[PDB]
């Protein structure tokens, strides 16, 4: 019954600036103070803001202090979260975050949570990623297994799906998942371990897809020739 | 602000008691709550007042807040209480959330990696870049080291390794990147990928091939 | 009897009750004759001081209410014990001058070391002769 639903999360640079709304339903809005929770990739939950049930009582962390601005419309029963001269530290899940009560006190807990919306901030620009083949070992496996994958190498941002045979090879695939680079740019692998006898007959096709810049890739990987 | 700290994991073994402690300078003084996020959803409350459980909460969770240090206690750990847990209390009006505290139960026996490594390719290589990728599948629990190794001595730089996930069987993968020029490729001879995981060293190679 | 009363913290405030008042209805404080509060509240942390901090408007417009005893302790056993329950008992003299109004809304915030013990807004007050 009770759900909050965030947006207006995105890609930014530094220095751009965000809105985000959460959407509240199921309760009495107004009889309760609503507050943002981020956390950055990997890492722990970090307070941000938070507002009495009235909107009366402001209250940010030290760090997002001065650049984000938060607000209710009863109403409309939505919190608003505006980001503005964003910082790449900034980058994080936004989740909202209904508490017990009309204020914050020592006993407050936070009740309820959204599913959270996206926020990056990076100097990075969108990217498709290169495609490079990972050719079948020549030496193979001591068992009749062979490892042959594709390099999706320098894209921004996530995320990349990645496909072998168009779906129709779903056996030994493994995508693993990416590695952020100093580039600031992301890169993955995928590798399927298949039957070392097919290699001549049977053909393999990489199919990496990358939906922020609108471009899918369709390598296919053949053994390495000398 | 004040600071909450937990400490950084805690594995249990099924059906073991497991204990997360939340340390701060007064905090019998104030109350403390426990939050749980698993992978991929969103933090829910176990624990809201040192020692209460909400309604729908499982029987086994208890809190405490004794001594400036607030614990949680599972009892009877199962594979479904295997998430990251964070302890919260109130700096005045500021939410104080601890570090976190990811909870493993060691439900599967040791299992050693599955080392695979790729060298360079010509594509990449036609395009003055080159990158070693070594590709690491079914090892528990989830920790690894990764070396480099060129011409069987360390490398340092280029080396881009990822975090420990876990696969769907419930085993952990990682993989490790090493960025190099064609030229210094060409240079050596061998170029090894060593994954060190519960004391046994896996070693994969791969070398330059006109 | 018991009063209503909106709470703008965290339900710390149990019960509040004012000597011959009911509910919703309104509430008649009399200019010139103390006004009596009994309030039921359980402490959400330890703290050896509580401030008393209103903001009361009359007819929409704020107004500076006088002669209010801000410490607490005044009134209830401090220091306060976290999770204990106490029963405050409150006495304002309300000034002869103070200006009639059939329309009151009295915001009452107490604040503790570690934060805000409680808070209540009424609005059910009316002052009168």
């Amino acid at each position: 019954e009770v759900q909050l639903v965030e947006s207006g999360g995105g890609l930014v640079q530094p220095g751009g600036s965000l809105r985000l709304s959460c959407a509240a339903s199921g309760f009495t809005f107004s009889s309760y103070a609503i507050h943002w929770v981020r956390q950055a990739p990997g890492k722990g939950l970090e307070w941000v803001s938070g507002l009495s049930g009235g909107g009366g009582d402001t209250d940010y962390a030290d760090s997002v202090k001065g650049r984000l601005t938060i607000s209710r419309d009863n109403s409309k029963k939505t919190l608003f979260l505006e980001m503005n001269n964003l910082r790449p530290e900034d980058t994080a899940i936004y989740y909202c975050a209904k508490l017990t009560g009309y204020g914050s006190t020592p006993g407050s807990y936070m009740d309820v949570w959204g599913k959270g919306t996206t926020v990056s901030v990076s100097s990075a620009s969108t990217k498709g990623p290169s495609v490079f083949p990972l050719a079948p070992s020549s030496k193979s496996t001591s068992g009749g297994t062979a490892a042959l994958g594709c390099l999706v190498k320098d894209y921004f941002p996530e995320p990349v799906t990645v496909s072998w045979n168009s779906g129709a090879l779903t056996s030994g695939v493994h995508t693993f998942p990416a590695v952020l680079q100093s580039s600031g740019l992301y890169s993955l692998s995928s590798v399927v371990t298949v039957p070392s006898s097919s290699l001549g007959t049977q053909t393999y096709i990489c199919n990496v897809n990358h939906k922020p810049s609108n471009t899918k890739v369709d390598k296919k990987v053949e053994p390495k020739s000398c | 602000s004040f600071e909450l700290t937990q400490p950084p994991s805690v594995s249990v073994s099924p059906g073991q008691t497991a204990s997360i402690t939340c340390s701060g300078d007064k905090l019998g003084d104030i109350y403390a709550s426990w939050y749980q996020q698993k992978p991929g959803q969103s933090p829910v409350v176990v624990i809201f007042q040192d020692n209460k459980r909400p309604s729908g909460v499982p029987e086994r969770f208890s809190g405490s807040n004794s001594g400036n240090t607030a614990t949680l206690t599972i009892s009877g750990t199962q594979a479904l209480d295997e998430a990251d847990y964070y302890c919260q209390a109130w700096d005045t009006s500021t939410s104080v959330f601890g570090t976190g505290t990811k909870v493993t139960v060691l439900g599967q026996p040791k299992a050693n990696p599955t080392v695979t490594l790729f060298p360079p390719s010509s594509e990449e290589l036609q395009a003055n870049k080159a990158t070693l990728v070594c590709l690491i599948s079914d090892f528990y629990p989830g920790a690894v080291t990764v070396a480099w190794k060129a011409d069987g001595s360390p490398v340092k730089a280029g080396v881009e390794t990822t975090k420990p996930s876990k696969q769907s069987n419930n085993k952990y993968a990682a993989s490790s990147y090493l960025s190099l020029t064609p030229e210094q490729w060409k240079s050596h001879r061998s170029y090894s990928c060593q994954v060190t995981h519960e004391g046994s060293t896996v070693e994969k190679t791969v070398a330059p091939t006109e | 009897d018991q009063v209503d009363v909106k709470d703008c913290a965290n339900h710390e405030i149990k019960k509040v009750l004012v000597p011959g008042c009911h509910g919703s209805e309104p509430c008649i404080i009399h200019r010139g004759k103390p006004f009596q509060l009994e309030a039921l509240f359980e402490a959400n942390q330890n703290s050896k001081t509580a401030k008393i901090e209103i903001k009361a408007s009359i007819d929409g417009l704020e107004v500076d209410v006088p002669g209010i005893d801000p410490n607490a302790c005044h009134y209830m056993k401090c220091p306060l014990v976290k999770g204990q329950q106490y029963d405050i008992k409150y006495t304002w003299n309300v000034p002869k001058i103070a200006p009639k109004s059939e329309n009151v809304v009295v915001t009452v915030k107490v604040m503790g070391d570690n934060g805000v013990l409680a808070c209540a807004i009424a609005t059910h007050a009316k002052i009168r002769d």
